[PDB]
């Protein structure tokens, strides 16, 4: 689903940064 | 103190918090200037969900700190 | 230069890159070590999703440096 995909791609980016 | 929102649509949101602030406190300042309510709300720091009843210092979200921003 | 890729799931893989490289080349390069093709890729770095067209060198992308990918 496309709500699990930009979990995802939140959790990514969330753990790129900081 | 002043963190940063960021959308997964490019945009990013500002909100005025303090550290003691409630993750639903900061929510509600979200839905002041988005619209959103909510429950339809998903913030992330630090790769984990925030949860409700927990404050940002919890999180050890400080001062310009980025939160991700997901919509249900 | 090696870079890291790593997803959620915990798996590291290493990859033989370029400054120059573009995104979409770095994408056939993890498609060529790990037959993931490159429509099912998201590669993230330093909060930002790349963006195919721009090379590495546009993101600041450095040897040792650790991107996240997210498999669509």
């Amino acid at each position: 689903l496309q709500e699990e995909e930009e979990l995802q791609l939140a959790l990514a980016l969330s753990q790129s940064e900081a | 103190m002043q963190i940063f929102v960021k959308t997964l649509t490019g945009k990013t949101i500002t909100l005025e918090v303090e550290p003691s602030d409630t993750i639903e406190n900061v929510k509600a300042k979200i839905q002041d200037k988005e619209g959103i309510p909510p429950d339809q709300q998903r913030l992330i720091f630090a790769g984990k969900q925030l949860e409700d009843g927990r404050t940002l210092s919890d999180y050890n979200i400080q001062k310009e700190s980025t939160l991700h921003l997901v919509l249900r």
